[PDB]
C-alpha cells in the first residue's frame, strides 16, 4: 500500500482525488455543510449537458 | 584508552600479567552480559485513579519466583496476549480477584514487565482472569492484551475533525504522504478526534511550532511521536483510506508493505521515565502510553541493507530497483560496499542493532547454544494480480443522475425520441455501470521471470478500503502483490546463547540465522525479527527458567491453521463491515 | 418467558454474600435510556411468590431467585472455572447510509424536479438562480449516516486508560433508522463485563430443571482467598446431562452446569464458529440488499 513515488502515485482524475489530504489537515474542519454545498453547486451549475439543454430550450425552441 | 604499552608499563614489561589483565576485563565485561541476560523480570501491576484523575497508580509487584508461569509475547505489528499464573494466596491475585466487586476501584488493570532494568517492556491492558483448579488446588491465570489492541479500538471515520452523527464528508478519508508521517497522522489525528477535538487542527500536526505552549495534554492516555511532514525521511509514499475502519486494518498493508514498525512505550513517570517529540510530551502523566513508527528493516533506505550472506564472508548488501510504473522492486547487490559504519557502534556500552548495519547471525552447527526448530521457505504463487470492481470516476451514482438526465434532457428538447436522426451524447451511461476502467491487472514480470515456465497465474484481491483503488491505483496493486509471494521464516529457541533478545535484537530488525542442514550450512537466511516470547515455568513437575523463542521472518503457508483460520476471520470481518457500510440505501 | 426477571419493576437479585444472602437491585435507565445501571433496593419488601407456600414446589420463581451453590472445603460440588473480565469499549459506532435522506426514490426523483425547476427558471443559462437541492446524489451516504453513542457508565466503571470505540453491525443492516435505541443497545451488547462459571454436579442435593431452569438467576461461590463472601449471581445458561456406561471407564447421570455467558472465555472453536455464523447471515443480509446495476 505503498507508493515508492512521490505524490506522483495518486490519481488526479479519481473521483474523491480532490479531497486527499497530504499536509492541509486544518481543511478538514472546512468540510461543513455549508462549504461542501457550494463546491457541488458551484460543479451542477458547470454541468454541461444540462447548460447544453439549457441553450437549446431557451434559443431554439423559446425563440 | 589503555595502551598496549601502558598497560604493559603497568604491569612492569611482563606481557604474561598484562594480557591478563586484559582478559580479567574481557571475562568483567562478558560476566556483566551474562548477569544482564539472566536478569529477573520485574513484573508491577497498576491500576486507574479512584478518584477519576489521570496516572496510573501502583497497585502492588508480583515477584518472578512468586509466579507459577509466564508468557509474553512481542510480535511484529501484531497484538499479543500475556499470560500470568499466580497463586490464589498470592496478595495480588487476592486484589485482582476482589476486583469486580470492589466499588471503590476502577475496573482497568495495567501490567507491566521489564527486561533489563526496563529496557525491554510488556505492558498491556488486563483482558480477564480465571479461577481454575488442577487436582482441587486453585490458581488465578490472569490475562492481559498487550498494548498494540488500543488500536483495533481506534478507529477512523471520514471526517474525524467534525461531528460523527451530522455530515461526515467525503465518503472515505484519505491521506497520503511519507509512510510514518501519514501513518502516525492518521493515529494523531483519530487520538485528537477521541480525546474530545477540543482545539484547532494545524495543516502539520507534527510540526510543533504550530501548537500552542498553553495548551494542556495531560488528560490524553495515548500520544504519537513523529517527524514532521518536510522532515520525515521515509523514501516512500503511502495512501491510507477509511470509512470507519479500524486505524490497525487501515494501518497493517502500508506497514507490511514499507516494513515498518510500531512500537508503544508505557512512559512510567513515577520511574523517572520522561518523552519527548510530541505535543505536550513534558506534561505527559504516569503510564501513558506512547506511539512511534519505526524502520527498523532499512530495506526501502538509499544505501540499502543486507537481504543475504554466507557464513564464510558474512552479509551482502542489496537495494531495492523499482521497475516501470515502481510496483515490481528487485534487488541489485552493491558489489562495492563502502557504508560507514553508524557512530552507536563506537560507544561502549552499546548493545542494539541499527538499521543501516545489521550484525547478529545465529549460527547453527554440532555446538549450538540455540535450538532451530524449523526453517520453512516456499516459492511466490500468482504471476499476476487484478484489482477493481467499479471505478467511480466513471460511473458514480451522482454522475448517473445528473449527467444522463441531462444529456437525455438535450437529446429531448433537439428531437431525438421523435426522429432517430439527432446524434446523442452518451445517454446510455447507466448501462455501463462497472464496466469502463473498472479494473486494474498487473503481471509481476520478476515473479514469472523468478518461477518460470509452469505458474499459477492471476489472483483477485480486495483492498482493506473497498473504493480506493482508484484514488491509489499504485499502492492497491502493491498491497495486491503483497499475498502470494515467497516466504521464509526460521523458528530458534535461545537457550543460554550469548544472543539477549530487545537488547542485541529488537521486533522488526534483520537479522541471519543458519540451519546445521546438508546444502544450506553457508547460506544465511536475513529475516527481520517478527516474535520473541519470553515464557518461564516455576511448576514443581515441569520447572522451565525464563527462555526466549524467536519467530524470524513470516509466512502464510507455514503458519498454522488455526492462525490462518483466525486472520481470515478477520480479515473478512474488516471486509463486510466495509462492504456494509458501502452499501447504496434503496 | 422472563426467567431472569431483571426488567421488571420490582428488579431481582444481582449479586450478593453467602453471610448475608442476596441484594436486591433494580435497573435505573439514564439518558436516552441506552444505559442502565443498577439502583439496590435499601428497604426490600417484595413479597414470596404463593408457589413457595405450596407442597411439592422446587422451582424458581423469577421475582425469588433462592438457589446459591457454595464451594469451600466440604462442597458438594466441583468448581472448575470462574472467570470475569471487564468491559472493553466505552463508546459504539452504529451506520452506514441513512435512507430517509438518500434513498434511491429520493436521489431519482426529488433532484430530477429540482434540477428541472432550477433549468426551467434558468439556472444553467446563468448562475443567478438559487438552487433547491440539486446536489443531493453528491452527498450518499454523508447526511446524518451515523450514531455514536458514549457510555458514560462504562467510562466511570473502567477509568482513565479503557479502549475507546468499536464499530457494529447490527443482524438486519438497514433497520438502525428504525429503531436508533434498539441499534445502539445491540451494539452496545458485545464489549460489557463478563462473568461465567463452570459447575458440576456430582451428588449434591441440587436438582437441575427442577431445583433452577435454563435461564433463571442463581448465585455461586469459590473457595478462593478474597472472594469467599462474594456470590456471583447469574443467569443458568447451560446444563449438560451426561452418562457412559463403558466397562473400560463408568460415569453415572451427571450434570455439568454453566452460569452467565462471556465471549472472553469461550474456546477459540466456539468463538470461530459464532463469529462464522454471524458473518455467514451479515454476507446474505449484504447480499440481499444490494442494488442491481
Amino acid at each position: 500500500m505503498t507508493m515508492p513515488n512521490g505524490s506522483g502515485g495518486l490519481d488526479p482524475g479519481a473521483w474523491l482525488s480532490h479531497w486527499v489530504n497530504q499536509a492541509d489537515l486544518s481543511s478538514l474542519a472546512g468540510r461543513t455543510e455549508d462549504e461542501v454545498r457550494a463546491y457541488f453547486e458551484n460543479l451542477v451549475q458547470a454541468d454541461s449537458g444540462w447548460g447544453d439543454a439549457s441553450n437549446t430550450f431557451f434559443n431554439l425552441i423559446l425563440g | 584508552a589503555n595502551n598496549w604499552t601502558d598497560i604493559l608499563a603497568a604491569s612492569d614489561g611482563d606481557e604474561w600479567a598484562a594480557f591478563k589483565t586484559i582478559e580479567a576485563q574481557a571475562d568483567e565485561v562478558r560476566a556483566g552480559h551474562q548477569a544482564l541476560r539472566r536478569a529477573k523480570p520485574l513484573i508491577r501491576l497498576w491500576m486507574n485513579n479512584p478518584d477519576g484523575s489521570e496516572g496510573l497508580v501502583y497497585v502492588g509487584r508480583v515477584d518472578y519466583d512468586d509466579t507459577i508461569r509466564g508468557s509474553f509475547p512481542f510480535k511484529n505489528n501484531t497484538p499479543s496476549q500475556g499470560v500470568l499464573e499466580l497463586r490464589d494466596d498470592n496478595y495480588l491475585a487476592v486484589w485482582l480477584k476482589q476486583l469486580p466487586n470492589n466499588p471503590e476501584l476502577k475496573k482497568n488493570v495495567v501490567i507491566t514487565v521489564d527486561f533489563y532494568g526496563g529496557k525491554k517492556r510488556w505492558s498491556g491492558l488486563l483482558d480477564k482472569w480465571t479461577i481454575k483448579s488442577k487436582e482441587h488446588v486453585k490458581y488465578l491465570e490472569v490475562t492481559f492484551n498487550d498494548d498494540l489492541t488500543m488500536l483495533q479500538y481506534l478507529l477512523c471515520p471520514p471526517n474525524p475533525a467534525l461531528p460523527i452523527p451530522v455530515l461526515q464528508f467525503p465518503r472515505i478519508f484519505g491521506i497520503a504522504g511519507p509512510a510514518k508521517w501519514a501513518i502516525s497522522t492518521l493515529i494523531f489525528i483519530n487520538l485528537f478526534r477521541v480525546q474530545g477535538n477540543l482545539w484547532t487542527l494545524p495543516d502539520d500536526p507534527f510540526n510543533l511550532e504550530s501548537w500552542d505552549d498553553i495548551l494542556d495534554w495531560s488528560d490524553w492516555q495515548c500520544f504519537v511521536k513523529s517527524n514532521s511532514f518536510l522532515l520525515d525521511d521515509s523514501s516512500v509514499w503511502t495512501f491510507l483510506s477509511s470509512r470507519m475502519n479500524p486505524v490497525d486494518s487501515i494501518i497493517a498493508d502500508a506497514l507490511d508493505d514499507a516494513q515498518l514498525t510500531i512500537t508503544y512505550r508505557r512512559v512510567l513517570t513515577d520511574d523517572g521515565e520522561t518523552a519527548e517529540g510530541f505535543p505536550g510530551a513534558h506534561g505527559i502523566k504516569n503510564g501513558a502510553l506512547v506511539f512511534e513508527i519505526v524502520d527498523n528493516s532499512n530495506a526501502t533506505a538509499l544505501e540499502g541493507t543486507f537481504f543475504s550472506g554466507t557464513i564464510v564472508d558474512g552479509f551482502a548488501r542489496s537495494v531495492l530497483l523499482y521497475g516501470g510504473g515502481f510496483v515490481e522492486d528487485t534487488l541489485s547487490v552493491v558489489s562495492d560496499d563502502q557504508t560507514l559504519q553508524p557512530d552507536e557502534y563506537y560507544q561502549s556500552g552499546w548493545l542494539a542493532t541499527m538499521a543501516k548495519m545489521p550484525w547478529l547471525v545465529v549460527r547453527d552447527n554440532e555446538w549450538t547454544p540455540i535450538e532451530s526448530s524449523d526453517l520453512s521457505w516456499g516459492p511466490a504463487k500468482n504471476v499476476s494480480v487484478i484489482v477493481g470492481g467499479d471505478n467511480p470516476a466513471a460511473d458514480a451514482i451522482a454522475k448517473l443522475i445528473i449527467e444522463t438526465t441531462g444529456n437525455l434532457l438535450g437529446y429531448f428538447l433537439l428531437g431525438g425520441f421523435s426522429s432517430a436522426g439527432t446524434i446523442a451524447a452518451d445517454i446510455i451511461m447507466p448501462f455501463l455501470v462497472g464496466t469502463i476502467a473498472a479494473w486494474l491487472q498487473w503481471k509481476n514480470t520478476g515473479r514469472a521471470t523468478e518461477l518460470g515456465w509452469v505458474h499459477y497465474w492471476e489472483l483477485y484481491q480486495q483492498g482493506a478500503e473497498t473504493n480506493s483503488w482508484s484514488l491509489a491505483a499504485l499502492a492497491a496493486l502493491r498491497g495486491g502483490f503483497l499475498v502470494g509471494r515467497s516466504e521464509t521464516v526460521h523458528l530458534m529457541a535461545l537457550h543460554d546463547s550469548w544472543i539477549i533478545p530487545g537488547l542485541h535484537i529488537d521486533i522488526g530488525q534483520r537479522m541471519g540465522s543458519t540451519v546445521n542442514s546438508k546444502g544450506v550450512e553457508n547460506i544465511v537466511w536475513v529475516n527481520q525479527l517478527e516474535e520473541m516470547t519470553a515464557a518461564w515455568d516455576n511448576s514443581a513437575g515441569q520447572t522451565m527458567p525464563l527462555s526466549w523463542v524467536l519467530k524470524a521472518g513470516k509466512s502464510d503457508r507455514a503458519m498454522s491453521i488455526g492462525e490462518r483460520v483466525a486472520r481470515l476471520a478477520k480479515k473478512m470481518s474488516e471486509a463486510l463491515n466495509n462492504v456494509g457500510v458501502h452499501i447504496v440505501q434503496s
